């Protein structure tokens, strides 16, 4: 009772949990026991009992306090018993480990970029074998764990591969209600004599996945809906027909239930009733060694396609895992709410290396270091606050390269691009600067007419987007002061790479318009391969749902809610036009990741709770636009006023910089500052300048005329 | 010189008063010397930006006889780069501009998307009060067009009557997307107004 | 004679105030003009290119393009600025004003013959001898950017990858063509004298069987002629390609063709000569400009009026342009 847990429930009301998991073991055993010894056959039952205490009682505990648990059961029933361990296992009868049970794979380089590749690793099985256990047992199941700990993973990967179950997943929004859950087993299950709801199966039981269950909003009088929803499906085994009024059993069904810790903003805690009925497992982050092993054999795998340095996998897996160890470590979301981190980005990292690699000419190992120090810059140290912490990272990446194994490795000299060429290599910086500023004056002669500067800081941010752009699930936060020019910069890249621009012309809409606009798109994008990229501001948002819709698509690779029925059924039609439901549905998935890319362009840091979401975090490239400096607004200055001669009494620079210097006062006199009252405050100055000084020198010219006349 | 007050003081000083603003100013001048440069000392933007005519034509239609009013419809007037707003709960400038153009004033309040595609159509002046519940406009307040000229309202392409003007009012003491593009104005009487007013007085 | 290939180093080097945009030689004198971005003309003798011969600003504006064309006799330079302005001049060494043109609303393109392409939406067609509006025609519901005229038939790709070929007499569109995802930029017929060789007798009457497409996209597509009727045929007026060209690491400015070897020019400071039948690329010539290379010109082999010397030149970003000769 004393050690710590999380969603706090009583004592009293985990030994449902434990009995009924230690009864449907020995259920699963008994027709073994029969040629068995008296001591083993204790030996045996008392391991099981052990093994349903530790994981019934300390399930929403950490692996330290598991083992405290496990040193306190050992010494508490004595040492004449069998012994449990972290590893220990029963087996055909033999005690054993986990450890002799793991499969080998060696997957090649052009699946990585699946995310539903599970790896095998320790923790992994162990959980696999006690969720199919708790599974078994006819019990509701809840996981709960720091963001990252791969709960999604690993429950696709627990009901992917198993005979007797399958999957349908639903991800719960801010506004839940009651039919979604009946939308989502509308698909898959069907009413029988309707009294009794079965699965459309017979022989394997359905299970419905659902994830962030923390997420759905309480009512006025303290209270929600749809965990009482659950409560009721998964302890009176059965509900009521809202529309009809009868009592509908259903017998093989099962609730299965991911979430976040209560501490996170936005996330409420439940009431104890609904989680007494179900079972708690801590899913934490595992642990050095079992990343360290998972990144090798990704480093390996990643390798086989430069079979050069085959054995250099070992050292660049140490000095990622150690990264990320320390990248964790010396800051945290204490300080600002997005720094969390995660395997998912370190995931994401060997994607972009991966991408790299194969889209790129030949490699050497000075390239390949400072390719992976370009990527780890890119994807680590990008949405940062000061230079202090980036040089920080400079010499993180300079010690760990040289503790386990040069040229540069600052981001802002290493400069690669995928414009310049058709490969991925490094460039040179006045080729891409006459080339941005060509492809800028001829999209000002063609379809935009601003009259617009170009410089280095945006053009390094038009790099940014591009390098996240180009991969496939890349889709990028662009926060930053407002009239930057992110918006125009979404634009120019997705004209330069060729993805067409389409936006949501919204109160005065509704979800139905703006999901007949997205099944447009979605439907442009199946038929003719169209390159999508949709705009969204702060206007374009009001209601959460939204970006609930949009999270579901980001934390998973698909919308498993919205496309269904006669949608379905026309676009098989088309499909098959053009061209099994498991496989359909996975290439559907494929060209909808591959082949659709959101932009979000927010300026405020509804967008707190936005940004402040782990699972938003998933697949976006948080990019830190940020406000201008005073050295590149000095430069935007200066190339303004270049097309207004104004030298009089050089003082181009001096009049440009005390307006710097101005505006820095007036902001230290009245937190982001927009740079939309300079840029006014510069295209007034140049159109008056230039209208009044034509008007005196007309004025000048007749003062002239009559001079000389006069004279 | 006085063009680079001009331009400062009519797009950097459009929501602070009397105070403020003269602090803004003396620490501006400051600088502007530091920084040496020429200008003026005994100038005002007022002398400069406002004719005697039209001040009259203004003045014809509820001109307040404090210069913090003369300068805050100036710095309105002088917005032609970008669109105007109007923060005033007391509800005169919609008096002013209805009074001062007539029947190019059509008043508009948050089928308006319908009536706005009429006035834009008509080449037809709006105003609408309450503004915080502002989205069809958005191209037109960013002005990007697509040349022919041509409206992509909405859904559907109109066409520009080309002597079109658009006023933002609210009374409320705003989205910041909207309040970039805009130029804020400042109507609020403070204790620089008494102190100005019993001065002159 | 007609399978020469220039060679690598550059004969000579013209230098140039500002960016070349547009480059054309005399067909009969030693002599070549180029025209820039801003309004600047330089001409140059061809074995002189030390002093500039005449340095005339008659534009305000940018020039797109020009070219020249000789009078069945004297040589007609048209030349062309933003502000919609149209200019023939004379030479005598210098440039005497012959004519000015006027019916564009916008910034004018390109010129062919009098006739031109603009950024206005609207073709319109005059005669150098009237001067005045004869024609006007809308190409396409989005405008067009590579004209040409072969006798009477123009084809014309426009901004949403459309291609059009219409007969002047008969006023209808004889076919349709697409298959680009980036908006052309130059689009040439091909004739006759593979792609010279003729398959049958009525497109020998024809002449035009395949056309070149070039883009930004780094692609070169040759496309297919459907059967026209004149009155259009509904079931016989589509286009098709056969072979897609690459190599280039950047947009592809403009394209020439002559007897099996063709010559392209793109903005990876190269100009890339292939052949027509096996596709692999005769020769890369690197490092021309400083800049983008923006257009390149050589003798015209397809007209027996003009004689094919041995001579080659290209313009550049940089401002300077390269002339070969040897
Ligand atoms: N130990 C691990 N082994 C393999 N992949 C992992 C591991 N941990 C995390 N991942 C990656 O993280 C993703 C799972 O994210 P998840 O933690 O389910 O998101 P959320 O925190 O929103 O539930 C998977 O796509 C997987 O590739
Ligand atoms: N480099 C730039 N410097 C200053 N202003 C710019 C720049 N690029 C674009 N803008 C202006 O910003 C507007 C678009 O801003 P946007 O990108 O939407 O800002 P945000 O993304 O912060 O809302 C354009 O109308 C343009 O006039």
């Amino acid at each position: 009772n004393d050690l710590v847990h999380i969603l706090g429930v009583r004592t009293f009301n985990k030994l449902e949990t434990a009995v009924q998991l230690a009864v449907h073991l020995i259920s699963s055993y008994r027709q073994w026991f029969q040629n068995l010894d008296d001591k083993s056959l204790k030996d045996v039952i008392t391991l099981l009992i052990k093994r349903s205490l530790l994981y019934a009682l300390a399930g929403d505990s950490t692996g330290e306090s598991q083992r405290a648990f496990i040193q306190t059961i050992n010494t508490y029933f004595g040492h004449d018993s069998q012994e449990l361990s972290d590893y220990s296992t029963i087996v055909i009868l033999s005690f054993s480990s986990f450890c002799s049970e793991i499969p080998s794979v060696s997957l090649e380089a052009h699946e990585v970029m699946r995310p539903d590749i599970v790896i095998p690793t320790i923790d992994t099985i162990k959980h696999e074998k006690i969720f199919y256990d708790l599974l078994n047992s006819k019990r509701g199941i809840i996981l709960c764990g720091p963001p990252g700990s791969g709960k999604t993973m690993i429950m696709n990967n627990a009901l992917r591969n198993s005979s007797l179950y399958d999957v349908v997943g639903i991800n719960f929004s801010k506004d839940t209600t009651t039919e979604h859950i009946l939308s989502a087993l509308h698909r898959h299950t069907n009413y029988v004599t309707g009294l009794t709801l079965l699965p459309k199966s017979d022989i394997k039981n359905l299970v419905l996945f659902c994830d962030e269950i923390n997420l759905p909003k309480l009512d006025k009088y303290g209270s929600q809906n749809v965990v009482l929803f659950l409560r009721q499906l998964m302890e009176k085994q059965g509900f009521w027909k809202t529309p009809e009024n009868k009592w509908v059993t259903i017998e093989r069904i099962h609730i299965v239930g991911a979430c976040n810790p209560p501490t996170d903003p936005g996330r409420i805690p439940m009431s104890e009733r609904f989680t007494r009925h179900a079972a708690i497992l801590y899913l934490g982050y595992p642990s050095g060694k079992s990343l360290s092993q998972i990144y090798e054999i990704y480093y390996k795998a990643i390798f086989k396609l430069v079979p050069e340095f085959r054995s250099y996998t070992e050292p660049f897996a140490r000095a990622s895992v150690h990264l990320y160890n320390e990248c964790k470590a010396r800051y945290s979301t204490g300080l600002q709410s997005h720094y969390l981190f995660s395997p998912r980005e370190l995931t994401r990292l060997v994607r972009g290396v991966y991408t790299a690699i194969n889209t790129g000419p030949r490699q050497t190992l000075r390239s390949l270091i400072r390719l992976w120090a370009y990527e780890a810059w890119r994807i680590f140290a990008d949405r940062l606050v000061g230079v202090k912490e980036k040089n920080s990272f400079e010499q993180l990446l300079y010690e760990t390269v040289d503790k386990y194994l040069l040229g540069n490795i600052s981001s802002t000299s290493l400069l690669f691009s995928g414009l310049l060429s058709l490969d991925f290599k490094e460039v040179n910086k006045t080729d891409l600067v006459n080339f941005i500023e060509e492809r800028f004056k001829t999209f000002c002669d063609e379809e935009l007419e601003v009259p617009m500067v170009i410089h280095e800081s945006m053009v390094d941010h038009i790099l940014r987007i591009d390098r996240a752009l180009k991969q496939v699930q890349g889709h990028m936060m662009l926060i930053g002061a407002s009239r930057t020019g992110k918006t125009i910069l979404t634009r120019f890249v997705a004209w330069l790479n060729g993805l067409k621009i389409v936006q949501p012309k919204i109160r005065h809409s509704n979800l139905s318009d703006f999901d007949m606009i997205l099944k447009k798109a979605i439907s442009d994008c199946s038929l003719k391969e169209s390159r999508t990229c949709l705009i969204i501001d702060e206007s374009n948002i009001l209601e959460t749902a939204f970006l609930e819709r949009m999270n579901t698509l980001l934390a998973n690779a698909d919308i498993p809610d919205l496309f269904q029925g006669e949608e379905y059924d026309k676009l098989l039609n088309n499909l098959r036009n053009k061209t099994t439901e498991q496989e359909l549905y996975d290439w559907f998935v494929g060209e909808i990741a591959k082949n659709l890319h959101v932009v979000f362009t927010i300026c405020d840091p509804k967008s707190s709770a936005m940004i402040s979401s782990p699972a938003l975090f998933n697949r976006c490239i948080i990019n830190w636009m940020g406000d201008w400096d005073t050295k590149t607004m000095s430069q935007v200055a200066n190339n303004m006023v270049d097309v207004v001669p104004m030298e009089f009494t050089t003082i181009r620079d001096a009049v440009v910089n005390i307006l710097i210097h101005f505006d820095r006062n007036f902001y230290q006199k009245m937190n982001p500052r927009s740079p939309g009252y300079f840029i006014d405050g510069l295209r007034a100055l140049v159109k008056l300048v230039t209208a009044k000084y034509q008007d005196l020198q007309e004025n000048q010219r007749f003062v002239n005329v009559g001079l000389e006349k006069l004279n | 010189g006085n063009c680079i007050i001009s331009s400062i003081y009519e797009t950097y000083f459009g929501h602070l008063n009397e105070r403020e603003r003269g602090d803004m100013l003396v620490i501006l001048k400051r600088l502007l010397g530091k920084f040496a440069v020429k200008y003026d000392v005994n100038y005002r933007f007022i002398d400069y930006l406002v004719t005697l005519d039209e001040k009259m034509k203004w003045l014809e239609c509820g001109l307040d006889k404090n210069d913090y009013f003369l300068e805050n419809m100036s710095i309105v007037m002088n917005s032609q780069d970008a669109v105007p707003f109007l923060l005033d709960p007391s509800s005169h400038m919609i008096t002013v501009i209805s009074n001062y153009y007539g029947n190019k004033t059509v008043l508009l309040s948050f089928g308006f998307v319908k009536r706005l595609e009429n006035a834009v159509r008509f080449g037809s002046v709006v105003i609408i009060q309450d503004g915080e519940f502002f989205p069809i406009i958005s191209r037109l307040i960013s002005r990007e067009f697509n040349h022919a000229v041509t409206v992509e309202i909405g859904d559907h392409e109109v066409d520009v009557s080309g002597d079109f003007k658009l006023f933002i009012h609210s009374c409320d003491p705003i989205p910041i997307f909207l309040r970039s593009r805009v130029r804020l104005v400042h109507f609020v009487t403070n204790k620089e107004s008494i102190e100005t007013r019993i001065f002159d007085i | 004679v007609l399978k020469w290939i220039p060679r690598n180093l550059p004969s000579c080097l013209i230098n140039v105030e500002s960016s070349v945009t547009s480059v054309k030689l005399h067909p009969n004198l030693p002599i070549v003009f180029v025209a820039t971005d801003h309004g600047k003309l330089y001409a140059f003798d061809l074995f002189n290119y030390t002093i500039p011969l005449a340095s005339l600003q008659s534009h305000t504006k940018a020039i797109t393009s020009m070219d020249v064309l000789f009078t069945n006799n004297y040589l007609v330079i048209v030349t062309a600025s933003k502000d919609l302005q149209i200019h023939v001049f004379k030479w005598v060494c210098k440039f005497q004003q012959i004519r000015s043109l006027l019916g564009h609303e916008h910034i004018v393109s390109a010129v062919k013959i009098i006739a031109s392409c603009s950024r206005d939406q609207t073709v319109k067609i005059w005669d150098f001898h009237n001067g005045w509006s004869l024609k006007t025609f809308q190409p396409h519901s989005q405008w067009v950017r590579s004209i040409d005229v072969l006798g009477d038939y123009i084809i014309s790709g426009s901004h949403d990858t459309t291609l059009r070929l219409t007969h002047w007499p008969s006023g209808n569109g004889l076919s349709v063509g697409t298959g680009h995802e980036f908006p052309i930029e130059k689009v040439k017929f091909i004739h006759f004298i593979r792609f010279r060789t003729p398959s049958t007798d009525r497109y020998k009457n024809w002449g035009m069987q395949y056309c070149v497409s070039a883009s930004r996209d780094r692609t070169i597509k040759i496309w297919e002629i459907p059967l026209p009727t004149p009155i259009p045929n509904p079931t016989d007026s589509n286009f098709r390609c056969v072979l897609t060209l690459k190599g280039h690491l950047s947009w592809v400015r403009d394209i020439s063709i002559r007897g099996q070897y063709l010559f392209s020019c793109a903005d990876d400071k190269s100009v890339r000569c292939w052949d027509l039948n096996t596709g692999q690329c005769l020769h890369v010539w690197e490092k021309l400009h400083t800049g983008f290379v923006n257009c390149l010109d050589l003798d015209v082999d397809f007209d027996s009026n003009v004689t094919p010397r041995q001579m080659m030149v290209t313009g550049g970003l940089d401002c300077k342009s390269n002339v070969f000769m040897r």
